[PDB]
Order: structure tokens, then sequence, then C-alpha cells
């Protein structure tokens, strides 16, 4: 029922997780610039450079993460990269966040160069994700969970992170059991949707593969995060 | 390799 250790560790998480990394002037263009497949991509492309910077900061933070083999520690950074990414667009949709301007960035990613096949599955994952009305804490824990997957390829300590892991997947099932008694299913359900974020590894890549073909530009450091030769 | 993810480790 929330121990010391663990009302502890939720609160030095949900105040990296909290610090307003991403500067107000930056996401203040998905509201203010020109609304074109081009712009949007530009637009696209400097959040998620500027988000990668905030997510390492985030992860650094993470209780005995630079404790970690500095190669594992670039597995796990290129390997959640962009289930992070879902993660935190999936909570400006579902919870508007100012910062996000939630309809707006949805007419950006609705024209930006990516194709029906991966738009579809996309929003409908936004969707039924929201429909967990889950809480800032959820999403944060959740998010902290999907960095420090011991599955990630490339691992040399799988067994170093998992125990990295576990403290993080206690407070949330405990949290899950504590507001949500109602139904003892909770729990599973987050659980159910690691398994649906995976799904956009795939189709990610292939995104990429498009984009690319199309003569678009990332940045350095979404290329070398994502492995774009 | 990974020059960029270092240096924000290390920063
Ligand atoms: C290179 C780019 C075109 C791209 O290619 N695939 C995807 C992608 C798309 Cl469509 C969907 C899911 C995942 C990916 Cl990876 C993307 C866009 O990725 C991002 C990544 C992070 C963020 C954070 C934001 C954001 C805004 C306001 C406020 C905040 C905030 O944290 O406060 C965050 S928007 C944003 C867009």
């Amino acid at each position: 029922e929330l121990t010391p250790d663990q009302q502890t560790l939720l609160h030095f998480i949900m105040d990296s997780y909290n610090k307003q990394r991403m500067p107000q002037e930056i996401t203040n263009k998905i509201l203010k610039e020109e609304f074109s497949a081009e712009e949007n991509f530009l637009i696209l492309t400097e959040m998620a450079t500027n988000h990668v910077q905030v997510l390492v900061e985030f992860t650094k933070k993470l209780p005995g993460f630079q404790t970690l083999d500095h190669e594992d520690q670039i597995a796990l950074l290129k390997g959640s990269a962009v289930e992070a990414m879902f993660l935190r667009s999936a909570e400006i949709f579902n919870k508007k966040l100012p910062s996000g301007h939630s309809d707006l960035l949805e007419e950006r990613i609705r024209n930006s160069g990516i194709s029906d096949e991966y738009i579809t599955p996309m929003f409908s994952f936004y969707k039924s994700i929201g429909e967990l009305k889950m809480t800032q804490e959820e999403y944060a824990l959740l998010t902290a969970i999907v960095i420090l997957s011991p599955d990630r390829q490339y691992i040399k300590d799988r067994e170093a992170v998992e125990k990295l892991q576990e403290p993080l997947l206690d407070v949330l099932q405990k949290l899950c059991k504590i507001h949500q008694p109602e139904n003892p299913q909770h729990f599973a359900c987050l659980l159910g949707r690691l398994t649906e974020l995976r799904t956009f590894n795939h189709h990610h890549a292939e995104m990429l593969m498009s984009w690319r073909v199309n003569d678009h530009k990332f940045t350095p450091l979404l290329c070398e995060i994502w492995d774009v030769q | 390799d990974h020059q960029l993810l270092r240096y924000l480790l290390d920063k």
C-alpha cells in the first residue's frame, strides 16, 4: 500500500517527468506555423529531436540508470525511443496537455507524409489508450518501464535492467490496486498496451524509409538514435 | 559510434 521506499521512488520520478523540458517558444510552433505537408514535417522533426533530449535527461535521472554498462545505456535508449515517443504524444491527445496543442498536432501528423496504413493504427492506438483514462503517474511510470525494458535487442546484461525495472512495475501495480480496486484487471490492461506499443517499432521503420526515399531530412540526433543510415 | 547519445549522457 505504498511503503516509504516507494512513496519516495514515485516522487523522484514525478519530479523528473514533470520538469518542463520542451521550451514554450518551440512547442508554440505547432500552433502558429503554416499548415502544409513540408512545414508539418519539419515541425514534427523538431519536436521529436527535442524530445530525444528530454528523454535522455529523464532517463539519466531514473534510479540506477547511470550505474549501467555504457553500451547498454545506448541499447536501451535506442530501443525505447519510438515507444516512449508514442506514449508522450498519446498523453498529449488523451489528456489534452496545453503545451501539445492536441488538435493542431493531430492536423500536422495527418499531413506529414505518413501512409494511411500507419495513420489508422496509430490513432486507433491513441483512442484506446485514452479510454484507460490514465493518470500522469501512470504515464510516467509507464514511460520509465518502457525505457528500462530488459527485452531490447543488443542488451549485454538483461538482468541488471530487469532489476532496475522491477521496482517501477511494483509501484505501478500498487498504484493500480490502490485507486482502481473496482477492477483488479487494470494493471494487466496497461501492460497489454505495452504489447500494442511494440507494434509501432516496425511501422516506424517503414515510415522512415518512405520519408527517406522522398528526400526528407531528420537530424544528426534522430538519425543516431533510430539508426538512420 | 553513437557519440551524440554518449555526449548527452556525459553532459
Ligand atoms: C521525425 C518526426 C517527423 C517523427 O517521425 N515519427 C514520429 C512519431 C509519430 Cl508521428 C508518432 C509517434 C511516435 C513518433 Cl517517433 C515523429 C514525431 O515524433 C514526435 C516525438 C516526440 C514528440 C513530442 C511532442 C510534444 C509536443 C508538445 C509538448 C510536448 C511536451 O513534452 O511537453 C511534447 S510532439 C512529438 C513528436
